[PDB]
């Protein structure tokens, strides 16, 4: 509503079509279908959902569907629910787990669920944006999946809008270049002969870590 | 709470040819250029429009240099409409003039890929099957408006055997990628001005001929430069047919080129005769693409220290001081970096092989 | 004045004598225009005169003016000459001596000017090209310091006599160093090749004063022009006048010679480019710019030689003198003082552009345009008052008489200013007598 | 169809109370395609119930255009989704191995006058020059002569053999400009007629015979 | 900053010059060498920035040739005389190859020009032109290589001037027409030097103002590969661009059948 009143959302609609989900799943499915059709019709379609909505639960994105995923802040659960408070108290009294730590873990799990569905393989590349200064916190940042946290370069930590746009342009241009599956051989893809190499087996063993 | 202390005292301290396969001997290339608001962006200095059109002029010059028997058409998509900026012809001067005029255009609206593709297909509908139909599209904006379903147009183009290649500017488009893959063309993304020039140079070379490509024995004529002397009684000045098409009064030339099939007079070659449809070409024009028939294979690179032989280049007699030495496969000569680059790029022939 | 301008004003005999030197012919051909070069090459083996119409038909109609310029230059230099071709035609034929010497130089034959100085073998005290260049710089630095008047520069008296004859420095009081005039200041503000060229032109204009053969000196200079830098040549084979001129050049630093009795001499790059004058040497690798100009009209010099310090102080107020830095300020007072001394604004601007620091070279303008414009305005301030002495005629009773007298004055070329509306005019005092006599005679005829 | 037909198109305010609508038909058609309700209202009201300008003023003043709190946010979201859905709905409504490469060695160039010399004696002649220029000295006088120079000048002189032909005649002034324009028109007409004639050729159907006869 | 380069290629075919010597004509190989050396000396004489490159075109290979007279000119003449004598005295006919390696010499000259241009500083522009003298007969097998050299020269925009002595060559005419160079056959060989000075010596800017003989008319007829006869209109192959006078179902060169239904 504030975007519409300010008029900024009008230019956003001018650039790409806008689709916003509602509480009714019947019309939400139609909106998602329209978004997918627009994305397959060459016209920009933008989806605005919640981390607890149906989109984050059972919707999967193809490479051309998960190009850009932006999380607006850490999705902390509404604390006014006494059920949540009682559960936090019980966990603290039975597992010595602080309520703030559990809330941060749940919010980071929801964020990773929302963003982790934008990649479908090596040939799939997508953009991840976290528009919040709170993610810069070490405790909050450390609660990210290892395969995602490892690629989280510190040079991208707490950027601005223009810097984020420039980095997105660079990443898109670099990753939109033509690529061959033969290049993946020996580095990220293994053939039948590469499996028999003992050095490859040692590298595979070093890849995984147990905790 | 950073006001507690701040000092910089410590800062003050002392310190790519394919196989021997059939290619595009006959080409009918159409260029699609975006004219949306995104062309005003300054990704390429000074803006996308000026650099893009300068590189387009360079591409046209190189394409006419390497493909004398090809055709160039220019289509500009602006305000969700398609405009045939330049007629499909082989004249480089007209194309350069049109591009220079379009340099000072206005970039507004959104691109209309569907309309431009439909217009190109309509123009290329009447073209013979043996001639290759090639489409180049410049896509600045990432969104386009189509009055109808584009997939039906994609199927129609696939049935029409038309090659479509798209060189995007911002990022990869899934729809454009699918269209290029189905049409047999290649999709590329611009990294910078140098990358754009490299992509244009790569696209200058004819694409390999597919299985569906036809093989017909086309008939062509090669008229001489008939020049009439006013001293002789057989001097008949006549206006050129091509010059008649312009609003300016054609120049009454004493001689020129006359069509052997219908005595049509033209002052420019290689230009296909408009009357009988005969393609009036010249012997150098045909031989201008012979280098594609026999590409120059890359020479073996052996460093100077590991090469115990002549210290002077075989091509320029220069002393071999480079860290790398290029040796031919056939005659096993010695070529420096400059000579090897020039031969592979321009000469396409080895002097020792000629000997 | 370029080389050809001085050559074109020479007598026919001097030109004919110079034509006997193949090196002189080579230099003359090199100094000709491209069309003139083509014409000379065409006529190199032509033993018959060429009709003028046939020569004129070679060039385009549009390039006739350029063709006429080349023809006039060739005629003035006496490279060719006109002959009464049989049948009334006026053929054009090259100078036989000039043509023969050109053929000798190009096709071969004749005799070498230098007798292969390798006969003496390698030089025991041979120098290096950088050393020769530095010595050439040092000698001219000494000459300039002496012109300034610093006691550190002591030169021969006859060298100062040349300057006195040149008019750069006038010896108003004998015994004391001469005071350098405005012409001397203009000479100092010129670039070093320009200074050398002007000095040599002045020497040539008074060459007959020393009893030195002009033809021999010019031919020797031309031979030195094509000489190889870092290579010695034979002193022997030259007249005593030529030996004295060579010693003078050694005093100038253009020629290196360890001892006056030495049989070897090394020409320098300055002497090589001396014949070309100011042009030709477009790639002069001079000293790096040490002068930095700031928007507050402040100059910072990374120099220590007193010559540049004096040059800067000629038109600026010195502020600080560091061991490796000199800080001065550009002021209107100093600029006006320099202008009163005879210094023009363009000389200062060109000199500052020559000494432009590499940091300032990064800017698209070499110097701040505002500073240059301020200097130009200061220069224009001095000549606001225009003084022109003359005689005023203002008592014209008839317009016809005024028009007639004005026409007569313009015929005489003595008119200074005219005012037809008020029937007023100004004439030169020298031409006043003639106009007065004409006016009186007109009344007498009336 | 672009979604900017509403946001970018605004009531233009001039200097002194001027409502420069600039109601181009292109924008009206886009609105009708996106909003069939507007077309229905126009059909049921214009020009009987209300004028077109009055209808546009009502639309500007209605809540339909000025959509601008949970109910308001839901209404805005529904309007945007409906607009997007309507826009989407209306958007639809061979390896080569040559045999004889020597043809490229001697291409369109016809058979030349390549003549082979005599038998081994030629080698002896090859020896002669080899012995002739083995002891060679440069020469200067023998290069050119005055007679040869005069002959070369005469050949290069205007009107000579080398100076082929000369000046020509101004054909432009000989033919009047009106006659030139008439000739251009006749050339264009004849060229078009002959292009139509040759278009039928080659004649593969009986209809082409009649068409060519009519063209003749 | 105007650097004018005049590359001279000399047809050093021993057969033609030996035949000419047998004819006992007034003009010999010595006169040709003297004329070439004089022309190069004049080219270097007209300006310091001018540069000269001389390459000898011989059947065996292409040879890079380069007292009151100028030191540099004398040194250049001595080097040229030494190189030509070394080539000719060691030029032994071993094989039936009679046509001179014209294409290889042109390629080497182009490589030398490219190397010089790379070595040329950005402060100066190096204008380049090539003059070639034709004495023996033309080469047919070098046609494709000659055309490739022509295209590269036109791409680099280098003038190519041809000086025919005895046998005309339409290939040289086409090269001069395309590259913009000058083609002319010298009728009097002893006068040849003047033809070099009067016509070929001036640069293209100088040639513009000077009035020069009109260029020779050049035709572009084609030979029909089935019989190598000149034709006006021919059937061009869409696969290998082979030209045939009569319609054929299968091309002889590319071995591809013409699928015309
Ligand atoms: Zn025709
Ligand atoms: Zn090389
Ligand atoms: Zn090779
Ligand atoms: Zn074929
Ligand atoms: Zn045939």
């Amino acid at each position: 509503a504030s975007w519409y009143e300010q008029g900024i959302l009008e230019n956003i609609q001018r650039n790409k079509l806008l689709f916003i989900e509602t509480q009714d799943g019947a019309e939400t499915s139609v909106a998602l279908e329209k978004y997918q059709e627009a994305c397959e019709n060459g016209r920009g379609a933008i989806l605005l959902s919640v981390a607890r909505g149906k989109v984050s639960e059972g919707i999967d994105f193809v490479h051309h569907y998960g190009r850009a995923v932006i999380m607006f802040g850490v999705p902390y659960v509404y604390t006014q629910s006494r059920i949540l408070k009682a559960r936090l108290e019980y966990l603290r009294d039975q597992f010595q787990i602080r309520e703030n730590d559990f809330l941060t873990f749940d919010a980071m799990r929801h964020a990773a669920q929302c963003v982790g569905r934008a990649i479908r393989g090596k040939t799939d590349y997508g953009l991840m944006v976290f528009a919040d200064k709170r993610f810069a916190r070490g405790d909050k940042r450390g609660k990210l999946p290892r395969w995602i946290q490892e690629h989280l370069t510190d040079a991208n930590l707490n950027l601005t809008v223009d810097e984020g746009v420039q980095v997105a342009k660079y990443f898109l241009r670099q990753m939109a270049q033509p690529f061959h599956r033969e290049d993946q051989l020996g580095l990220s893809l293994l053939s039948l002969e590469q499996l028999e190499s003992e050095e490859t087996l040692k590298r595979i063993e070093q890849i995984a870590q147990q905790l | 709470r950073w006001e507690g202390g701040y000092e910089r005292t410590w800062e003050i301290l002392k310190e790519e040819h394919h196989g021997q396969v059939r290619l595009g001997m006959m080409r009918h290339l159409y260029v699609v250029v975006d004219g949306s608001r995104t062309m005003e962006d300054q990704d390429l200095k000074p803006n996308r429009l000026t650099c893009t059109l300068k590189l387009l002029e360079y591409f046209v010059e190189e394409y006419f240099d390497q493909n004398p028997i090809s055709q160039i058409g220019i289509i500009v998509t602006k305000s969700k409409r398609a405009e045939k900026l330049t007629e499909l012809s082989g004249n480089p001067r007209k194309h350069i003039t049109s591009l220079k005029k379009a340099v000072d255009m206005t970039c507004h609206g959104e691109p209309s890929l569907y309309n431009s593709l439909s217009i190109a297909m309509q123009t290329l509908k009447h073209m013979p099957g043996h001639t290759s139909r090639e489409v180049l599209i410049i896509f600045s904006s990432l969104t386009t408006c189509d009055p109808s379903n584009i997939y039906d147009l994609i199927k129609t183009l696939k049935a029409a055997k038309i090659r479509v290649s798209v060189i995007g500017l911002s990022a990869e488009v899934r729809v454009c990628t699918v269209l290029a893959r189905e049409t047999g063309g290649t999709y590329h993304v611009i990294l910078d001005e140098s990358h754009y020039k490299e992509l244009l140079t790569h696209h200058v070379s004819p694409p390999p001929a597919s299985s569906s490509s036809e093989c017909s024995l086309i008939r062509m004529g090669f008229p001489q430069h008939t020049i009439a002397s006013l001293s002789d009684q057989d001097a008949k000045p006549s206006f050129s047919m091509a010059h008649l098409d312009g609003n300016t009064e054609p120049g009454l030339t004493l001689g020129g080129y006359f069509c052997p099939q219908c005595r049509a007079k033209y002052c420019e070659l290689p230009v296909e005769c408009k009357i009988c449809g005969l393609t009036l070409v010249s012997a150098p024009h045909l031989a201008r693409s012979y280098h594609h028939l026999f590409p120059l294979d890359a020479f073996q690179e052996i460093p100077l220290e590991e090469y115990n032989g002549e210290r002077f280049c075989y091509g320029c007699q220069g002393e071999l001081k480079d860290q790398h030495v290029y040796v031919c496969a056939v005659c096993q000569n010695v070529f420096c970096v400059d000579c090897d680059v020039f031969v592979h790029d321009s000469l396409h022939c080895c002097p020792g092989c000629i000997h | 004045r370029n080389l050809q301008e001085f050559l074109g004003g020479l007598s026919p005999g001097v030109l004919d004598r110079l034509y006997g030197h193949p090196a002189t012919c080579l230099a003359v051909f090199r100094e000709l225009p491209s069309l003139a070069k083509n014409w000379v090459m065409r006529m190199l083996f032509l033993e018959q005169p060429l009709p003028q119409a046939a020569v004129a038909l070679w060039v385009k109609k549009e390039f006739s003016k350029a063709q006429e310029e080349s023809t006039g230059l060739l005629s003035g230099l006496r490279i060719w000459h006109t002959q009464l071709l049989p049948g009334g035609l006026q053929g054009l034929i090259l100078n036989p001596i000039f043509r023969q010497n050109l053929r000798i130089a190009l096709l071969g034959g004749g005799k070498a000017w230098s007798d292969d100085t390798s006969q003496l073998g390698p030089d025991k005290h041979a120098r290096d090209v950088p050393s020769l260049d530095k010595y050439a710089e040092e000698r001219w630095e000494v000459v300039l310091h002496f012109m300034v008047g610093s006691p550190s520069a002591a030169v021969s008296q006859d060298l100062a006599q040349l300057l006195s004859q040149a008019g750069l420095m006038k010896s108003t009081e004998p015994g004391e160093p001469p005071c350098i005039t405005s012409a001397g200041f203009q000479f100092l503000l010129l670039d070093t090749p320009a200074q050398l060229w002007y000095f040599m032109l002045q020497y040539l204009q008074t060459a007959q004063s020393r009893g030195m053969d002009l033809v021999e000196i010019l031919s020797f200079l031309f031979q030195l022009s094509f000489s190889t830098l870092g290579k010695d040549y034979s002193v022997e084979g030259m007249s005593d006048s030529l030996l004295n001129f060579l010693q003078h050049l050694r005093e100038f630093g253009l020629v290196f010679q360890r001892k006056r009795k030495s049989r070897r001499y090394y020409p320098t790059r300055l002497a090589i480019n001396l014949s070309s004058g100011v042009s030709g040497a477009g790639g002069t690798v001079h000293q790096p710019g040490f002068i930095v100009v700031e928007t507050n009209y402040r100059l910072y010099a990374y120099t220590e030689s007193e010559l540049q310090i004096a040059l800067i102080a000629l038109f600026s107020e010195m502020l600080y003198r560091f061991p490796n830095m000199v800080v001065a300020q550009v002021t209107r007072e100093s600029v006006q003082q320099a202008i009163a001394s005879g210094i023009t604004a363009q000389q200062i601007i060109h000199f500052l552009r020559t000494r432009a620091h590499p940091v300032m070279l990064k800017q698209t303008p070499v110097l701040p345009p505002t500073i240059t414009d301020q200097i130009r305005l200061w220069e224009l301030e001095r000549d606001r008052l225009r003084f022109t002495e003359g005689v005023l005629y203002n008592q014209f009773l008839s317009q016809v008489d005024f028009e007639l007298l004005l026409a007569h004055a313009r015929e005489l070329g003595v008119l200074v200013f005219e005012n037809s509306a008020k029937r007023l005019m100004v004439v030169t005092p020298a031409g006043h007598s003639d106009v007065k006599r004409f006016w009186k005679r007109q009344k007498h005829s009336s | 169809i672009s979604a900017a037909f509403l946001a970018d198109v605004r009531p233009q305010t001039d200097g002194c109370n001027g409502l420069r609508y600039n109601l181009t038909s292109d924008i009206i058609e886009s609105i009708f395609r996106t909003y069939p309700a507007v077309k229905m209202k126009y059909a049921e009201n214009v020009p009987h119930n209300m004028t077109e300008k009055e209808f546009w003023t009502r639309f500007f003043q209605s809540h339909y255009f000025h959509r601008d709190k949970e109910n308001s946010n839901a209404a805005i979201i529904k309007r945007f989704n409906h607009h997007s859905a309507m826009v989407l709905a209306a958007g639809l409504r061979i390896a080569l191995n040559l045999k004889k490469s020597d043809r490229y060695y001697h291409g369109p160039t016809p058979i030349q006058s390549l003549q082979y010399a005599t038998s081994q004696d030629i080698i002896n002649s090859f020896q002669s020059i080899r012995q002739e220029m083995e002891a060679y000295t440069p020469k200067l006088t023998q290069v050119l002569s005055s007679s040869a120079a005069s002959s070369t000048i005469t050949a290069l002189s205007p009107g000579g053999a080398l100076m082929q032909g000369g000046t020509q005649q101004a054909i432009n002034q000989m033919v009047p400009n009106d006659i030139q324009s008439e000739l251009k028109h006749l050339y264009v007409a004849v060229g078009e007629l002959l292009r139509h004639f040759w278009s039928c050729f080659p004649v593969n159907t009986p209809f082409l015979e009649e068409k060519v006869v009519k063209m003749k | 900053d105007e650097l004018n380069l005049l590359v001279i290629v000399v047809d050093a075919n021993p057969i033609w010059w030996g035949k000419q010597a047998l004819k006992e004509s007034q003009f010999t190989l010595s006169k040709c060498i003297d004329a070439v050396m004089v022309l190069g000396n004049s080219h270097l004489f007209m300006n310091r920035s001018n540069k000269l490159a001389v390459i000898a075109s011989h059947i065996q290979e292409s040879r890079f040739l380069y007292d009151g007279k100028y030191e540099l000119l004398t040194s250049a003449n001595e080097v040229i005389v030494e190189e030509i004598k070394d080539l000719m005295t060691k030029s032994d006919i071993k094989g039936q190859h009679t046509e001179t390696l014209l294409a290889g010499s042109l390629a080497k000259a182009l490589c030398y020009i490219h190397r010089m241009n790379k070595e040329v500083k950005d402060n100066q522009e190096m204008k380049s032109r090539i003059l070639v003298i034709k004495a023996a007969e033309d080469s047919a097998l070098q046609y494709m290589n000659f055309m490739n050299v022509i295209f590269a020269a036109q791409k680099q925009n280098i003038l190519i001037d041809a000086c025919v002595l005895d046998s005309d060559s339409g290939l040289l005419q086409q090269a001069c027409d395309i590259t913009g160079g000058l083609y002319l056959k010298v009728p009097q060989m002893p006068s040849l030097l003047q033809y070099l000075l009067w016509v070929f010596l001036p640069d293209q800017d100088q040639r513009s103002q000077l009035i020069l003989p009109p260029p020779v008319h050049v035709d572009y007829r084609a030979a029909c590969f089935c019989h190598r006869n000149l034709i006006e209109i021919g059937y061009v192959c869409s696969v290998c661009l082979s030209i045939f006078c009569n319609f054929s179902p299968i091309c002889t060169t590319c071995e591809t059948a013409f699928k015309i239904s």
